[PDB]
Order: structure tokens, then sequence, then C-alpha cells
């Protein structure tokens, strides 16, 4: 089992780095792909790339070795980098949802409103919020719990467990995950509503001659909308649910499961290249980049 | 397969009017933009007019107040009522459908084109 | 294929013994301790070469169970080169016990 568990972690790093490098390459190398949406995809790909290169590898060792081997400063910095990139990843998914929603439902209002320079500011905000949720509280010890058992892991340089006070785990989880989740639900539900209402008008227009049914395009749109919310929620909801549970009755969920749920969230960073870069232009770019 | 069928073009006198019409057959996602582009000889393809499924519109400045884009409430058909034509409006006019069915990216369909020649 | 352990033979049969030893701490009085008895018999044959099943009656031999801190029964302690590698407590079906062994044996 533990032989297979380490081999699994290896490809998680490979899939993330391979995938996200390939996206960033495709966008930077192809003039056609340098659209406004793909500016946000670039932000996402960078965050997931740093997760693959630095965050997940150091995490892999901690599971295999059973202990932190790089000392207390690098435990903090690795944890800060982890939180930052997960926050920037999830908050960027939320921005993409909004971007696509406006691009689909109000395409003309969107073109004048969403400039490239306004997009650059949105991207910078996401990374600034990510930094202030992660580096500022973790390096300055605001995240620290008072409990004696927690204080034993903070002093031990071999221990790098992710233990926090109440306020931080609530505020950090809401800003990094739950607000982004709700916005994404709200936004994508309005895409479904706008589509459903549009079919109702087409049925009304016919003067009782036809009733529209879900064609090939509508089933694909609904399946695509399912993958987006489904994979995002499956990968991160369990971890972030348990992260709040730990703040109250900490003995309820075992440590091995909470760790396993964290690996599921890291796997999201491998999924995003596959979910968000399926366009014809991306497929042409990927073939060209692989000779 | 999706196909765009263009009609209503041809020769016409300056100050006259045409009514282009593009009937899109096949599965199109309910959220989309049907539009008209044009390519005058030895120039680049420009937008003329576009109408979103919702109802909002977008016109180029050269044709504002003269042209009018509308669409069939029932089927996927888009009309361009061109009034007060000038010799500058002479071009191959292309129908275009931007389909939003993939959510993350838009898929494009182009018609073959239809000639519109405006003489003085 | 099952070794039937005593207090005295425990050092030679389990601690000094080569390979993996699966020790069952059972008692004649416990109903849960009996439910796994016919399952362990099938495990002894199906995991020949990979494991050695062993059994120790707590009524007969009360000295060994205190040393490893056995509260409830049945308790299955998997032994690897004189050390306890993993633990499972309470009764199981054939499939539940196989996943415990399959995961723990193939390192
Ligand atoms: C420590 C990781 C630091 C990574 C910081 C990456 C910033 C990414 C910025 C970006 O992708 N832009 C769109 C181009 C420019 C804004
Ligand atoms: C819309 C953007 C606004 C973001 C701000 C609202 C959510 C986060 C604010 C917040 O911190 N809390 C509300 C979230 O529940 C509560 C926690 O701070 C609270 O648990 C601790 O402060 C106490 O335990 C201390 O006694
Ligand atoms: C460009 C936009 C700039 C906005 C920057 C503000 C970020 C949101 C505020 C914030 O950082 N937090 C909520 C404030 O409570 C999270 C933590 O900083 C804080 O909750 C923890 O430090 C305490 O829980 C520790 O006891
Ligand atoms: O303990 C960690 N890793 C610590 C850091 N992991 C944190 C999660 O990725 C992300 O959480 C948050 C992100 C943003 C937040 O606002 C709050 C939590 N591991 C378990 C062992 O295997 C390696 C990973
Ligand atoms: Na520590």
């Amino acid at each position: 089992a533990a032989k297979v568990m380490s081999l699994l972690m290896a490809l998680v790093v490979l899939l993330i780095v391979a995938g996200n490098v390939l996206v960033i390459a495709a966008i930077g190398s192809t003039q056609r792909l340098q659209t406004l949406t793909n500016l946000f995809i670039t932000s996402l790909a960078c965050a997931d790339l740093v997760v693959g290169l630095l965050v997940v590898p150091f995490g892999a060792t901690l599971v295999v070795r059973g202990t932190w081997l790089w000392g207390s400063f690098l435990c903090e910095l690795w944890t800060s980098l982890d939180v930052l990139c997960v926050t920037a990843s999830i908050e960027t998914l939320c921005v993409i949802a909004i971007d696509r929603y406006l691009a689909i439902t109000s395409p003309f209002r969107y073109q004048s409103l969403m400039t490239r320079a306004r997009a650059k500011v949105i991207i910078c905000t996401v990374w600034a919020i990510s930094a202030l949720v992660s580096f500022l509280p973790i390096m300055m010890h605001w995240w620290r719990d008072e409990d004696p058992q927690a204080l034993k892991c903070y002093q031990d340089p071999g221990c790098c467990d992710f233990v926090t006070n109440r306020a931080y785990a609530i505020a950090s989880s809401i800003i990094s995950f739950y607000i982004p989740l709700l916005i994404m639900i709200f936004v994508y539900l309005r895409v479904y509503r706008e589509a459903k209402e549009q079919i109702r008008k087409i049925d009304r227009a016919s003067k009782r001659k036809t009733s529209r049914v879900m064609a090939m395009k509508e089933h694909k749109a609904l399946k695509t909308l399912g993958i987006i919310m489904g994979v995002f929620t499956l990968c991160w909801l369990p971890f972030f649910l348990v992260n709040i549970v730990n703040v109250f009755n900490r003995d309820l969920v075992p440590d091995w499961l909470f760790v396993a749920f964290n690996w599921l969230g890291y796997a999201n960073s491998a999924m995003n290249p596959i979910i968000y870069c399926r366009s014809p232009d991306f497929r042409k770019a990927f073939k060209r980049l692989l000779a | 397969q999706v196909q765009l069928q263009e009609s209503g073009g041809g020769l016409v006198q300056a100050g006259g009017s045409l009514r282009l019409s593009c009937a899109a057959s096949g599965s199109i996602f309910a959220l989309n933009i049907m539009g008209w582009y044009r390519q005058a000889p030895g120039k680049q393809r420009e937008l003329v007019a576009a109408i979103h499924s919702g109802g909002t519109t977008n016109y180029a400045n050269s044709v504002k107040g003269r042209f009018t884009i509308s669409r069939d409430n029932a089927a996927n058909t888009v009309y361009l009522q061109m009034n007060s034509l000038k010799p500058e409006d002479t071009a191959v006019y292309y129908c275009n459908v931007k389909d939003f069915g993939a959510i993350i990216y838009d898929y494009d369909y182009w018609g073959q084109g239809t000639q519109v020649t405006v003489s003085s | 294929k099952i070794i039937h352990l005593t207090d005295d033979s425990f050092d030679t049969d389990v601690l000094k013994a080569d390979g993996a030893i699966l020790v069952d701490f059972w008692a004649e009085w416990s109903g849960p301790s009996k439910m796994i008895a016919p399952i362990l018999d099938e495990i002894a044959d199906e995991y020949q070469g990979k494991l050695t099943v062993a059994k120790l009656n707590i009524d007969q031999n009360p000295g060994t169970a205190p040393k490893y801190g056995i509260r409830g029964i049945p308790t299955l302690l998997l032994f690897k080169n004189g050390e306890v590698a993993a633990t499972k407590v309470g009764a199981l079906s054939k499939g539940q016990l196989k996943e415990f062994l399959d995961a723990n044996l193939a390192e």
C-alpha cells in the first residue's frame, strides 16, 4: 500500500507540472491564444505550477519520511507558499466564472467594461489577497494556536503539522474557499437560468407550434458546467469542511483522512489544465508544442 | 452539422435598400451571437452588426442609423435590413454565429459569403 | 498452518520468527473472538509464504496480553521482525481482513 501511495504522489507532481507548463507555453507562444479569458487562465496556471514545483514535493517527503527535515523557518515558508497558491488558484477560478458569465450573457457590455488593464488589476488583487491571507498571518505568527499540544509542534522543528487558532481557520477558509464557492455557484446558476429562460422565449415565439428539447449543444453545456463545479467541489470541499471541523471538536476526524483530503485538493491543480484549456486553438497549440 | 445559408444580396442603386438573411440550421446553444461581417476588396474583414440571443445589439459606426439587425424569435435566422446604401458598402458579406455551448471558449461558424454591390 | 501459542513459546514463535506473523488474541468466552476463527483458517492457506497465522488463548495464557496493552478482543497484531507493524480490533469479514493484510504486507 505505502509503496503504491508514494508512486501515486510522483505522477501528481508530473501531471501538474507537465499540464500547467504546457498551458503557459501555449499562451505565451501563440498570438491567437492571448485573449482576455486566457489572461486569467495564465494566473491560474502559474498558481497550479508553483503548487507542482515547490508545494507538493516538500509535502510528499513529509508523508514518506514521517517528519519535517528542513527546519522551522522553511516549514513556515512552505506553508505560506502552499496557502498562497491554493488561495490564488481558487479565487482565480471564481474570476473565470464571472468573466465567462459576462462574456456569454452580456457580451457587448463585457467588451467595453472588461479591458486588459482592468483584468491586470483583478489578477493583482487576487495575488495580493492570497499573500495577505497566507504570508502575513503565518510568518508573523497570527495563525498560532494557544493550546499546549499545538505549542509542542511549533517548537519541534521535525513537526510541521497544519494547526491553527479558531479565527484564522474560519477567516482563511471563507476568503480562500467558501466565498469563491458561493460566487461560482451563483454565477453559473445564472448561466443555467439565462439559458432556460431563452428556451422558454423560443417556445413562446412559435405560437404553440413547437416545444424545444435539449439538443446536443445543451447536454454538452450542462455536462461541462457539471465538471467545472463537480471537480472543484470534490477536490477541495472535503478538506475545507474538515479544516473548520478541526477548530471545534478536533478528535472527530482522524489525521490520516485530513491529510488525504489535502492531497485531493492538490490533484485539482492537475485537473484545471484539462478542464479550462479544451479550445480548438489550445489543441492546435499543444500539438505544435509537442513537435 | 451546423450550416449557415445566406440570401438577399445582389446589385442595387445608391440610396436603395437590401435585406440580408442568414438561416442557421443544426444544433446551436441557446446563448449565442449571430452577426454580419463584411470584406471590401483589398481590405480586412470588419464587423457590420451583431445581435445576442438575449436581444442586445452592436453596430459599426459606418452603418449606424442606416442598417438594422434583428432575428427570428422562433428559429436561428438573422436579418440585416440595409437602407440608404452607398458605394462604400460594397463588399462580400459573411454571416457568423458565435456559439457559447462550451462555456470557457466560444465556437465560430462562418457562411460562404454573399456579394453586395452598390453602384452610383 | 496455524501455530497455537503459549506464554513461554511467544518469544520463539513470534519475536524471533522469520517473516510476518499475524497473532490473534482470543478467548473461549468471547463470541466476537469466535466469529473470526474460521476466517483466520482460510487466511492461513490463502496467504501461505506471505504470512504466518498464530493464535493465543487469553484464558490459558494471561501473561502475554498485558505486555501489548490489549483492551478488547479479538485484537489482531501483525508482527514484523519482532515489532508490531499494525493493529486491528474487533471482528471482521473475509474481505475486510484481506484489505488490512494486503495493504500492510506489500509494505
Ligand atoms: C464578503 C467579504 C467579507 C469577509 C469578512 C467576513 C467573513 C470573515 C470575518 C470573520 O472573521 N468571521 C465571520 C466568519 O464566520 C468570524 C471569525 O473571525 C470568528 O470566528 C472569530 O473572530 C471569533 O472566534 C473570535 O471570538
Ligand atoms: C487588495 C485587497 C486587500 C484586502 C486585504 C485584507 C485581507 C482580509 C483580512 C484578513 O487577512 N483576515 C481576516 C481578518 O480577521 C484573515 C487573517 O488575517 C486574520 O483572520 C487572522 O490574522 C486572525 O484570525 C488571527 O488570529
Ligand atoms: O500538511 C500538509 N500541508 C500543509 C499545508 N496544506 C494546506 C492546504 O494545501 C491548503 O489549505 C489552505 C489554503 C488556504 C487557506 O486560506 C486555508 C487553508 N500536507 C499533509 C501531508 O502531505 C502533504 C501536505
Ligand atoms: Na515545527
